[PDB]
RNA sequence: GGCGGUGUAAGUGCAGCCCGUCUUACACCGUGCGGCACAGAAACACUGAUGUCGUAUACAGGGCG
């Protein structure tokens, strides 16, 4: 079986970048290689065919070589709609193999997040259980911390958090942490704190509601 | 003028059998090799398996030899993917893609299906709760809870607000049910103005819900 | 083409001469097989050309001054 290494496994570079994406075959493949461009929730788009040649319709900032068994794909200067995730891909032999991605974000300044804080619904709490939500919205870079506090007291374990793909028309990202209580819980404390670290605030931001404001 | 539709993802449970399809227009499936590719949830792609032409040769990944039958049916226009004894690790979106002509595109997949989501998994389906987030620019939006298998559909008054939302991808939570939140960013103003529902869909289990969201 | 068969000639184991064998040339007759290139909607298989680079019995000695 003939692997595929491709690296790097993600980088972040400015619109106007020249950018290099590396794919070393374990053995020969002569010039059976393509390269792919996968958009979020998208099928592959073909990009290169026989390791050099420009499939049709694909803009003239992507090229690819050979040298041997190393085979590069790169873009001249990066657009803002090229960020995606870029795979290499041996038909030389079977089973085929598909190097493992490379994933291209897009460089930005820092920006901190707008915080929002939802109690839970009405509707909710007639269930048993309460879920307080904290949105981080639009910020950069991807990083950012999250931490709960119930009246003063720092949770660890009740919550979870899911982040969004970097946006197309802001190259921003969004947080959202969920924080998991009984209905007991939640109706007998006062103060709920969503408190947020981030490189765009000097110091952390809180924002709170009290049950029944 | 290619197209590839796929159809027969859904959940089994491990040890159970899907056969996929892949229904092709604008060329003839005889004279391509037609392959199938799968990607697990926030994993690289993995090829699957192939069918060449003239001779119907079929090639296969070594996890799936002796469980995957590709073929193909030249009056469908139409080839399949027969999946027997299904495992947790073949949860993925199959995607079926057509082998390019040799001379205008070598050995690159030129056209790919849409793809098909797969889960094997021994959880039972089940429909989400959704309750509202209530408004705090203003952001407001709607919990998705409890909820098996992946996915559920998301969209803002029918599809007409799409600007500012943002719709996050699923966490497992300990219960072994899915749970996510859809937000969306709007003028303050429009809170007195514009009514805000948001319409939820989880097809595995046939429950679609409208959830309108007010001011506390 | 390469290989093989047959025929003709010349050269060729010696101190020397002769026959053979061996080699080369020419003639005619049989006759291939691989690998790698290419194309056919074409990775394998299948069909079709044309190139190239390669291949195949390790039976020779005797007579007379």
């Amino acid at each position: 079986d003939i692997q595929m290494t491709q690296s790097p496994s993600s980088l972040s570079a400015s619109v106007g970048d020249r950018v290099t994406i590396t794919c070393r075959a374990s053995q020969s493949v002569s010039s059976a290689v393509a390269w792919y461009q996968q958009k979020p929730g998208k099928a592959p788009k073909l990009l290169i065919y026989s390791a050099s040649s420009l499939y049709s319709g694909v803009p003239s900032r992507f090229s690819g070589s050979r040298s041997g068994t190393d085979f590069t794909l790169t873009i001249s200067s990066l657009q803002p709609e090229d960020f995606a995730t870029y795979y290499c891909q041996q038909s030389y032999s079977f089973p085929n193999t598909f190097g493992e991605g490379t994933k291209v974000e897009i460089k930005r300044t820092v920006a901190a997040p707008s915080v929002f804080i939802f109690p839970p619904s009405d509707e909710q709490l007639k269930s048993g259980t309460a879920s307080v939500v904290c949105l981080l919205n639009n910020f950069y870079p991807r990083e950012a911390k999250v931490q709960w506090k119930v009246d003063n007291a720092l949770q660890s374990g009740n919550s979870q958090e899911s982040v969004t793909e970097q946006d197309s028309a802001d190259s921003t990202y969004s947080l959202s942490s969920t924080l998991t209580l009984s209905k007991a819980d939640y109706e007998k404390h006062k103060v709920y704190a969503c408190e947020v670290t981030h490189q765009g605030l000097s110091s952390p931001v809180t924002k709170s509601f009290n049950r029944g404001e | 003028e290619v197209q590839l539709v796929e159809s027969g993802g859904g959940l089994v449970q491990p040890g159970g059998s899907l056969r996929l399809s892949c229904a092709a227009s604008g060329f003839y499936i005889s004279y391509s090799s037609i392959h199938w590719v799968r990607q697990a949830p926030g994993k690289g792609l993995e090829w699957v398996a192939s069918i060449s032409p003239y001779s119907g040769s079929t090639y296969y990944a070594d996890s799936v030899k002796g469980r995957f039958t590709i073929s193909a049916d030249t009056s469908k226009n139409t080839a399949y993917l027969q999946m027997n004894s299904l495992r947790a690790e073949d949860t993925a979106v199959y995607y079926c893609a057509r082998q390019g002509y040799r001379r205008r595109s070598g050995r690159g997949f030129d056209y790919w299906g849409q793809g098909t989501l797969v889960t094997v998994s021994s959880a039972s389906t089940k429909g989400p709760s959704v309750f509202p987030l209530a408004p705090s620019t203003a952001a407001l939006g709607c919990l998705v809870k409890d909820y098996f298998p992946e996915p559920v559909t998301v969209s803002w008054n029918s599809g007409a607000l799409t600007s500012g939302v943002h719709t996050f991808p699923a966490v497992l939570q300990s219960s072994g049910l899915y749970s996510l939140s859809s937000v969306v960013t709007v003028p303050s103003s429009s809170l007195g103005t514009q009514t805000y529902i948001c319409n939820v869909n989880h097809k595995p289990s046939n429950t679609k819900v409208d959830k309108k969201v007010e001011p506390k």
